[PDB]
């Protein structure tokens, strides 16, 4: 009913971080949990899910970058972010809906982590 | 305002129910999310396991009234009902079990349930007025239970997990036996015939004997379903044609096939309407978070607050065709908040479904209520087994209706999934609103048979 994020933090153009999403008290086994994220002056959209029973659903432009997995032992899901560029900047949220439906606009979703901030700089080594 | 024993047998039924209805409200979702069923294969076991607790319920009367006596048989179908309960929470340490246990619920509840209401009868002398009045608060005692259970029994199932949840059951049952063995001095000259004679051995051997060879029975055709189907077909074929070989017989066969249609939408309930509450609709009413499973809820709920009204306020043939009526716009209901009253991301309110479960519980108050209390108006032992047999084929047929409604596990989209709940609750809504409309047409006719 409240979850955790972890996991966030400041990359280079094309690093990975990965989130980590926990509940306490619910088993978020039964739950569709969706990644959302906010990025300056926008609304929050969603990025990436998966639901209680390991279908998947991806924004398009994180498709083939993104990945969101489960860890049903540890009761925790995960979403490994590759090939990271300057505009995955965001506030990333986790979100959780019991059931298999992954929708899209946060009004789906009941329970919410606080959100962490994740920064991609397009800095590069010196050449 | 009601005698004494009144009070006991209000409470031990509403444990009872409790215990039924919490396993009841999670059955479906713990066959897909713990034993990893499809939907479609989670809905028609589910119909498989409805027909059999429905279709044993004949049992129950015969062995109170004849051999055991109606106390003796409350006392034996809730130790069976808590084993069961038990059982099915040792399911999850032992998962070759559930089957099992699930048969040993629906023997249980054949045993137990026609009990309680005949002991009621007996504690009024035969032409007290407060019988109606006694009898729809015992009606509304089976809906509180059922009210309580299907509320918590799924939070408490996400919080704490399924074996809590069934001990839960079988303690609730523990104590609708407590309460009845304390109490039991209240009901010490109510009872049928064999509860006053000392008890015979041999005719409980036979009870236990014949017990246990059904609950292998049950838990057989619970897992093949497709056996199921064919015992009950032929069974159904061949008692209809000895129905007809042997006309007020003819109106209740009528009032009969009308109640399996009520019964297949019935069904409906714990299986596709909760799986779209899951699916398309928003898990919030009044800015309160809800488990969408405790929507079935709504059911008793309704039977809660309209059958007071309702007993306040034709006969019998009006009364079953309104309550098709409603049951088709039920139906119709969720149709329509599917087809036109949806967010663009596929979600509907739930206010449409509060709408829908109104409409299938003042159907449900006008039908199964007042069915076989008056079907035994134009009446006999063949036509109650007939009757049991007829609902529970009716419980497989809605298992499966509700496999049309079936979601693969990997889809996610809500707009992938609402128009399949809209086409196929469109289509039960406009079938029932036909079937309503002959039962209409028939109503004046029937109306004259029953003179
Ligand atoms: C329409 C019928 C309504 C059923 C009545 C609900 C029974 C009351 C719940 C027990 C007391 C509240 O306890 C808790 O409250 C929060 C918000 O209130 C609810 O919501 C929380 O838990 C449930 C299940 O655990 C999750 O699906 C839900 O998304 C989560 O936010 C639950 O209902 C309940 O777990
Ligand atoms: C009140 C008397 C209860 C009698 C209990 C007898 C139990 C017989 C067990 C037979 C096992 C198959
Ligand atoms: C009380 C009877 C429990 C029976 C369990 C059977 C399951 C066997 C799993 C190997
Ligand atoms: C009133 C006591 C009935 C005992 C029946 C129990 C069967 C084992
Ligand atoms: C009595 C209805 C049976 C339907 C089987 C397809």
């Amino acid at each position: 009913v409240q979850l955790v994020e972890s996991g966030g933090g400041l990359v280079q153009a094309g690093g990975s971080l990965r989130l980590s999403c926990a509940a306490s008290g619910p088993t978020l086994s039964n739950y569709a949990v969706g990644w959302f994220r906010q990025a300056p002056g926008k609304e929050r959209e969603f990025v990436a899910g998966i639901n209680w029973s390991s279908g998947l659903r991806y924004k398009d432009v994180v498709k083939g970058r993104f990945t969101v997995s489960r860890d049903n032992v540890k009761d925790t899901v995960y979403l490994q972010m590759n090939s990271l560029k300057p505009e995955d900047t965001a506030v990333y949220y986790c979100a959780a809906r019991f059931g298999g439906m992954l929708p899209l606009q946060p009004s789906g979703y009941a329970n919410w982590g606080q959100g962490t901030q994740v920064t991609v700089s397009s800095h590069h080594h010196h050449h | 305002q009601q005698p004494r024993p009144f009070f006991m047998i209000f409470f031990v039924e509403l444990w009872e129910r409790f215990g039924y209805y919490g396993v009841q409200g999670v059955l479906a979702v713990f066959f897909v999310k713990q034993l990893g069923f499809s939907q479609e294969q989670a809905f028609v076991t589910f119909g498989a396991f409805a027909a059999l607790v429905y279709g044993l319920i004949s049992i129950g009367g015969y062995v109170g009234d004849h051999l055991l006596g109606t106390k003796r048989t409350i006392v034996l179908g809730a130790l069976v009902l808590a084993i069961g309960y038990f059982m099915t929470g040792m399911s999850l340490l032992k998962p070759d079990l559930i089957f099992i246990a699930l048969g040993t619920i629906a023997v249980g509840n054949g045993l137990f349930k026609a009990n309680p209401a005949s002991l009621l009868s007996k504690c009024y002398p035969p032409k007290d007025p407060r019988l109606d009045g006694a009898f729809t608060l015992f009606y509304m005692s089976i809906n509180i239970g059922s009210l309580i259970a299907l509320s918590l029994a799924p939070v408490i199932a996400d919080r704490f997990g399924y074996s809590v949840t069934y001990n839960l059951c079988g303690a609730g049952l523990i104590i609708a036996l407590l309460v009845y063995i304390a109490c039991r001095g209240m009901v010490k000259d109510i009872g049928s015939e064999p509860d006053f004679r000392p008890m015979s051995f041999s005719k409980l051997l036979y009870v236990l004997l014949g017990s246990v060879v059904m609950i292998f029975v049950c838990a057989w055709l619970m897992h093949n379903v497709e056996v199921a189907n064919l015992v009950l077909i032929v069974l159904s074929i061949v008692v209809t044609i000895i129905f007809f070989r042997q006309n007020k017989m003819f109106v209740a066969f009528v009032l009969m096939l009308e109640a399996v249609v009520f019964y297949i939408l019935y069904a409906q309930m714990p299986t596709s309407l909760n799986f779209f509450a899951i699916n398309n609709v928003h898990h919030e009413i009044l800015g309160f978070s809800i488990n969408p499973v405790s929507f079935q809820a709504l059911n008793p709920f309704w039977v809660v607050l309209a059958s007071p009204i309702l007993a306040g306020i034709l006969s019998m043939p009006m009364k079953f065709t309104l309550g098709m009526f409603m049951c088709s716009l039920g139906f119709l209901t969720a149709a329509a908040a599917g087809m036109w009253f949806a967010d663009a991301q596929g979600l509907t309110s739930p206010w449409f479904i509060v709408l829908v479960y109104l409409f299938q519980s003042l159907g449900e108050l006008f039908i199964s209520a007042l069915g076989l209390a008056m079907i035994a108006a134009l009446v006999m032992g063949f036509i109650l087994g007939m009757w049991f047999l007829t609902q529970a084929a009716a419980f497989l047929l809605g298992g499966y209706v509700a496999t049309f409604t079936a979601v693969p596990d990997n889809i996610t989209d809500p707009l992938e999934t609402l128009p399949v709940y809209t086409n196929v609750f469109g289509k039960i809504g406009l079938v029932t609103l036909g079937v309503a409309v002959v039962m209409l047409l028939m109503v004046p006719w029937l109306k004259r048979m029953i003179a």
